[PDB]
Order: structure tokens, then sequence, then C-alpha cells
RNA sequence: GGCCGCAAGGUUAAAACUCAAAUGAAUUGACGGGGGCCCGCACAAGCGGUGGAGCAUGUGGUUUAAUUCGAUGCAACGCGAAGAACCUUACCUGGUCUUGACAUCCACGGAAGUUUUCAGAGAUGAGAAUGUGCCUUCGGGAACCGUGAGACAGGUGCUGCAUGGCUGUCGUCAGCUCGUGUUGUGAAAUGUUGGGUUAAGUCCCGCAACGAGCGCAACCCUUAUCCUUUGUUGCCAGCGGUCCGGCCGGGAACUCAAAGGAGACUGCCAGUGAUAAACUGGAGGAAGGUGGGGAUGACGUCAAGUCAUCAUGGCCCUUACGACCAGGGCUACACACGUGCUACAAUGGCGCAUACAAAGAGAAGCGACCUCGCGAGAGCAAGCGGACCUCAUAAAGUGCGUCGUAGUCCGGAUUGGAGUCUGCAACUCGACUCCAUGAAGUCGGAAUCGCUAGUAAUCGUGGAUCAGAAUGCCACGGUGAAUACGU
């Protein structure tokens, strides 16, 4: 992957951390039954005013040494290549190759 | 196979009568692993039979299947470019296993309403010698008499 | 396991947990310390509940 | 045909593990993390010291770390003054009390890591290949192995067409999964591409 | 040209020009519409499909501003993609910066929280509040925000015919080689061939050969039978309480959980055989001759695949082939092909009510009981980092009614109207619900595919990727066949 690839990660990280509870706030509001209808109003059109880049579903999951955008596990923060190679050489503890 | 003998499987009796007859009938006519099914439908027709002929049911099938057994068949030579028809004999097992596949092929192909119904007039037709499956037999006997020169 | 289009050629892999309960019934002030001052191996995982 | 890795088959069977830690999997990743920023800033402080396995255990809420060495002198150094900066900066990285063990090797030329780094060592001077080859298999069938097999691969020699070369003694097998074998690779860097370098070592079943 | 012959022709017999070879006898392979022996769902004996209809998905072509790049006989075409609305994104149109979006150096001053205006946004301008730690021997500047200059940074740009690493295929086929000796002027040969035998260059006997290596087999995982340790969150035959329920007092026997052990080796009997290796039957036993299923891929072949995971020689661009942004495209549509899903019906469609599983996942997670809604869902709220709580109700089956051979009470494409949820945001271009509409299709030409037993066919259940988006991929159990005379 590119090196601008990588800062983009970065830069969406940051800001999703940096502004959390406003949007919680402002989504509870306009979620909540029984409100006064034009707060929804308010909250509604506050809400698209912050940065696009701190929504939590702008973030793309890569592996941590190379940057693949596909083939990603959880467990191990790695794609499959990567993977393989760290398992054949010893260094996920527990890891084997199985049969059934 | 080339280089093998393979045995025989066992196969449970019937649990209303006792023949292992039936039970290989029931077999034949089941589709999709549902033999609750088939023997349903093998049961009724065979009681729809009974009374049509006031003899017991096993005595009702082996003389519905004694008119369809074959003796004799065609096999297919080709060596000198040219197919030809070769006649052989029948040995038992096969004989049955004939038997019931015709019955059964006839059977699906008819037109009343319940496969029951096509079943028992299919066996009450045999009886009496009439229908696809004797059709079927006296075709396969016509055949191997036109080629006995080959023998 | 190939880096591009074979789709059959996989490989795989497994990972086992093995877990084991023990109970004290009786206990007193200098076995609860002693419990509470004791080391084990680099790769186990102690839970103790009251 | 291709081969399986052999270290990778017979883990659990005659091998161990070069990592033993319990973690859940809110800890896996970054423990993998950390454990992999860690081998790489060793391996490039110790380039000179003749390093052959770096293991790590995670106790408690600590960190120890033991190296495999040939030359124990130049990781200590002169009491201790180059194993502390090492734990310094080990513990920065870990984020957590960090501790350093040193181990010898009584015999590098049944090392599998050592040969190959030894091979492409010369290899980046202008030495020859066949000569290389033949050295290592000397030594090892000299010192006491039941068999050893050298692989090599690339611009051999400056060639245009590329090639791949091998040379074996003694027995080993490959198919026996209660058989010793030690097993590891290089890469050599020169002038014309990067050649490649395997290394086989048998020592009997167990 | 001469001689000879009725003729057909015979006999004697050159040059110009052109090429760097033409040729004999043996040697190792490959090939034959040459011969001999033996294997494999190769054929034969059988069961179910594809090719015709509608829909999902990939490819060729054509179109477009763009429809990003790669894979191409078997061994590319639900393939890299294990999940394109923005992001991902590498493509198009327009607005912008130049030591830079990401690093190391030098020296000129100070830092992060809110809140206003013009912008589609990138990015420009106005404000208010704060003064950190810390040898201050005053130099700390470490921590992290600004700007200026130049050594530099940056490239998913080309060559997989310059490469490392990783993978496909012949093929899980039984082959492939070396040392010393001996034969031939030599290329080479012998061993490795021969008589028997095996799944096997497996084993025995012979023999100018005597020995060893890589493969074959065995050691590793799982499944089927037994006993000895521990018995909660898992289990109840005997005993005794009754609000009926493993509920409760208890028990350590049985299911089951998971650690150490026993067992299968032609070991025993009879016949055939070279006084062999082996073969065919029989006893006991849960299992018999490799008990059943995985993992395990020899020397090499195809200049086979991948510079777009990554790494790397050579070439190429640096106020641009390198940054940032909002909209669009990868989803187009006369047409051709591969892989699938649902059907064309009575061994069935619809309504009532009732047995029986296995294996998995869960903290920004799995969401009970209760209330509201016809429904997709909504509100309030326990429990659980789990043999305890939740996801979570198996379906085919069985019992009783009805439909009566009809393009149907079969099938469910298409289209109108009204909604729910994820998410800043569902026009292009998401999944699901409700009322309405009710297309093709009555078993598919020449061709052509899978399967030898708990297999084919058929019914349901879980997970990875993942805010949301499976008819694809990887796993689990239920019911349960037909056929193998033979080469």
């Amino acid at each position: 992957a590119k090196q601008s690839m990588k800062a983009r990660e970065v830069k969406r990280v940051a800001l999703a951390d940096k502004y959390f509870a406003k949007r919680a706030e402002l989504k509870a509001i306009i979620s909540d039954v029984n409100a006064s209808d034009e707060d929804r109003w308010n909250a509604v059109l506050k809400l698209q005013t912050l940065p696009r880049d701190s929504s939590p579903s702008r973030q793309r999951n890569r592996c941590r040494q190379t940057g693949r955008p596909h083939g990603f596990l959880r467990k191990f923060g790695l794609s499959r290549i990567k993977v393989r190679e760290a398992a054949m050489r010893g260094e996920i503890p527990g890891l084997k190759k199985a049969s059934w | 196979p080339r280089r093998r003998v393979i045995g025989q499987r066992k196969i449970l009796p019937d649990p209303k009568f006792g023949s292992e007859l039936l039970a290989k009938f029931v077999n034949i006519l089941m589709v999709d692993g549902k033999k609750s099914t088939a023997e349903s439908i093998v049961y009724s027709a065979l009681e729809t039979l009974a009374q049509r002929s006031g003899k017991s049911e096993l005595e009702a099938f082996e003389v519905a299947l004694e008119n369809v057994r074959p003796t004799v068949e065609v096999k297919s030579r080709r060596v000198g470019g040219s197919t030809y028809q070769v006649p052989v004999e029948v040995r038992p097992v096969r004989r049955n296993a004939l038997a019931m596949r015709w019955i059964v092929e006839a059977a699906r192909k008819r037109g009343d309403k319940s496969m029951a119904l096509r079943l028992a007039n299919e066996l009450s037709d045999a009886a009496e010698n009439k229908g696809t499956a004797v059709k079927k037999r006296e075709d396969v006997h016509r055949m191997a008499e036109a080629n006995k020169a080959f023998a | 396991i190939s880096p591009h289009v074979n789709k059959d050629a996989r490989d795989q892999y497994e990972i086992r947990t093995h877990l084991r309960l023990v109970d004290i019934v009786e206990p007193t002030e200098k076995t609860v310390d002693a419990l509470m001052r004791l080391d084990l191996a680099a790769g186990v995982d102690v839970q103790i509940s009251l | 045909g291709q081969k399986v890795h052999p270290n990778g088959i017979r883990l659990g069977i005659v091998k161990p593990w070069n990592s033993t830690w319990f973690a859940n999997t809110k800890e896996f990743a970054d423990n993998l993390d950390s454990d992999f920023k860690v081998r790489q800033y060793l391996t490039k402080e110790l380039a000179k010291a003749s390093v052959s396995r770096i293991v790590i255990e995670r106790p408690a809420k600590s960190i120890r770390v033991t190296i495999h060495t040939a030359r124990p002198g130049i990781v200590i150094g002169k009491k201790g003054e180059d194993v502390e900066k090492l734990r310094k900066v080990v513990a920065d990285i870990a984020g957590v009390p960090a501790q350093i063990n040193i181990a010898e090797v009584r015999k590098p030329e049944l090392d599998a890591k050592l040969v190959a780094d030894s091979i492409t060592s010369q290899l980046e001077r202008r030495v020859m290949f066949r000569r290389a080859m033949k050295r290592a298999v000397q030594n090892a069938m000299r010192l006491g192995a039941k068999g050893i097999k050298v692989e090599v691969s690339g611009r051999l020699g400056g060639a245009e067409i590329a090639r791949t070369e091998w040379y074996r003694e003694g027995r080993v097998p490959l198919h026996t999964l209660r058989a010793d074998i030690d097993y590891n690779t290089s890469e050599a860097h020169t002038t014309y591409g990067v050649i490649g370098v395997k290394v086989w070592i048998f020592k009997g079943e167990i």
C-alpha cells in the first residue's frame, strides 16, 4: 500500500476518537421520542456540520505489517499471507496444523 | 471392476409380512430417502388388490411377477466395426430385478388419480397378461429370437 | 496459500484451550495468604473467586 | 512439486515454539505487534554478534527475552554497559518491565541460521558459491551431523539466466515426523539482484 | 557429336551455375492406424443432473467523460474479491499546494479545550480562555504546534523473457539416482533385467555384481470397544419429602466431560506352493488382513502464475506519472459462453397440532420476561467474558380435514401504493414488511457432467469478512437407495 493511505487511516482514527461524545449526545437527541420537534430539526442540522472523517464507518481494517485492504483476520491483526508466514516460523502461540 | 470381489449386502425383511422380495420392491419404489411414503403406497395397493382376486397379497404378487420375468436378452458387440446383437441367458436375481423395474416404470406412466391406484391397476393387468410390462417382455423375446444366428 | 488466483489449495489451523476448576471448602487466613503468595508458569491464566 | 515447512509440520511433536503466553481476543493482536517490533530492533542492533534465536515470554505483567548467541561477550560488554541499554530500550517498546537473558551456542557449525548467514556474507564479497557450499557441508559432517543439505538460487556469478543448485551428504529424511531436522533461510543483496539460500541439518531420531 | 536399331531406345560421354555439407555403422530417448502383461467411476451395469424457461453471479463484445488493473485449452471464467452507496479506489470532469500528505538534519517563536464569518469542500480570516511539567549553575525544549532553504522525500509507473519468496500441473503415479568393481576405441551398459508375489523398485529365490541415498511403508490427528483417577455449572438406580419439577435431603452406581493405560501382529487352525515369499477359507473378538477418514507431493516438465501483498537489479517522472477535496463511474445493453438458485405439481399445495439433533459465536457484544404494532419492528429492562445466561422454535416426519388433473387453491418474474432499520447520507445503487397485479414453464435438439456406502438423492442448522448488505465459500447433524456378469 502507498504511504499516503496509511496516513489517511491515522487521521481517521484520531478524529473519531476526538468527537466521540458529542455525536452520541446529538444522536440520542434525534432518536428520543417525545421531543420538542424543533430540537430534533436542530440536532439533525448540526450533526452534519462536523467533519465527515469523524464517523467510525469511514475506517478500513488493514494489515499491520503491509497495508493490504483484503483478506483480514481480526484475532491476529494480519492478512492471510503474513499469518501463514508467522505461523510456520513459530511465532503464534498455540497455533498448528489441524486435521480431523 | 477389474480385480475385485464384492460381497452381498444384507437386507432386512418387511415388518408387516416377512419377505425380502417385498423389501426390495419398496426400495426400488422409493425416492429421495423417504421410505415411509413408499411403504404406505405399497401396503395400500396390496390391500386393494387382495380383494379383486380373492387370494393372499403374496400370492397375487408372485403370480403378477411370473408373467413379467424374462429369460433371454441381447447384448451389443462391436469388434469388426459393426454392431451385433448377441443373445444371452438371464440369471435369476436379474430376472426379478428387471421385472420389478418394468412394473414400476409402467405404473408411473398411467393416468389415474393416485399412485396406489395406478400400482394396483398395473398389477391386476399383469396378472391378466396385458399392459406395458408384458409388452416389454414380448418385445425383448422377439428381438432375441430374431438374432438366433449369432449365438 | 497463493499470492494470486488459485482458489482451492488452502491451509487449516487450530487453537485449543484447556480449562480446569478447583474448589476449596474450608479456608483459613494462613492458607489464603499462602495462595495469594504463589507464582506459576508464564503460560497459565489463574482466576480466584471468593 | 511444492514442499511443506519442516519446522511447521513438526511443531508439537519434536519441536518447540518461539513464543509462550496466554491471552484473550482483546490482547492477542497487540501482543503480536509488540513482539514483532522487539525482534526487529534487536536484530538490527546485534547484526555482528551471531544471533540465532530470540525467545519471548510474558509472565504476570512483564516481559522476559532470551537471546541465543555465539559471541556472548560482544553482547554483554564491559560489566553490562550494553545489556543495560538494550533492556532500557526494550522496556520502552514493550511498555512494561523488562528482563534480558543470554544463552550460548557451543557449535556454530551445526546451526541452520548461522551457516546460511555465513554463506550470504561470503556471497556479498565476491566469493565462489561452489567453494562456499562445499566448505559448509564438510564442516558440518566433520563435527558430527548425521546429514546436511544446502541449496542456492538466483543469478549466480552474474549470469543472465537464473539457476538453482544443491549439495547433500548423509541422511536427510523429510517424511519422518520423529526426526530432528533444523531448517532456516537467508538472502543476499548483490549488484545483479537477490540470491536465496536454504539449509537442512539432521541430528537423529527421538 | 559418332556408332548401332523398323521403332521404342541402347552405348560412349562434358561445361556454365550453385551449396558447406551429402553419407556409413552403432548409442540414449520419444513416437507407431507394431506385439505382450497390468492398473484407474476409463468403459460396461445403474441413480440423479446440465444444454430449453425466469432470476443470481463471472467472462467476451459494444457503448461511454470514465466504464480501474490482473487471471485465457485440460491446469481462466461465484477466479485475486473472506463481502464497490461515501470511505475502500488504483478510473473521469472541475477547484487547489510545492522540502511537500509520510521521514532525518539546521534555526526563528511558541503548545489543547469553544465559537463566529465566506467556501461544495479542500482551505482562508475575526475572536475569547489557558501559561505545563523542569539541574534553570539561566545554556534544558527532550514532549509538540507554526515558517524558511536544501541535501531529500514520494510513484498500485514498465519489464514475472533480469530475480527472491509463495503457488498450479503431470500425480499419491512408483519411480529417480550415486560410490567402488567389471564390459566396450567410444557415446554408454550392468546393478534397476529374469521366475513368483504385493496397493507399492513390497518381499523371496536366481544372476559380474557388491553396497547406499531420495521416494513407498511405519512414528502424527480423528473415529468404533474396554478400566482407573476427579465429579461442578454436568448425571439420577436404589433411599425419603411432595406445591409433579432433579424441584429438595442426598448418592458416586449409569450417561457424559478429559488425563494415564490395554487392544489387531497373518498372532492361532486347515488346505495350495520351490523343504520359500505369499494366497484361499475357519475360530475367538467391538473391530481382520492398509478396520474407516485426514495430514504428508521424489529428480524434473510447462522461459506456466504473480514487479498490484511484500522484497529487489535496470529504465523512467520530479511546480508532476507525486498531494488534498466535492460530484460521477467500476452496477451501462442489439448480442455469445461458463457456474448456480427456484420450478413446470397429487411420492403434491393449503389449515389445524405433535416426536426426535450435531457443531459454533458473544463487551462500542449476545438481548430474555413484560407492554404496544396485522407485520418488518419499538419502549422498559434481568443474565452472561459463559458444561450456568443469550443467540435458539430444527426441518423433512406422524394424525385429522380440504383441493380433484385445470396453465390449477401448481409457479412467483414484473409493476403500483404505503412503511421499518443501519448509517453524516439509501436518486443513480441497500436489505426486510404490508395491500394489490399474477409473466415464461406441461420435463427440454445435436452434445455433455457427478457418484461404489452412511456414498448418490433429499431436509434443515452454524461461522469468517462485516455499521448495513449470500442463491457464493468453509463446517454440522436427520432420513437413506440402485448396480458391478466382465475387460
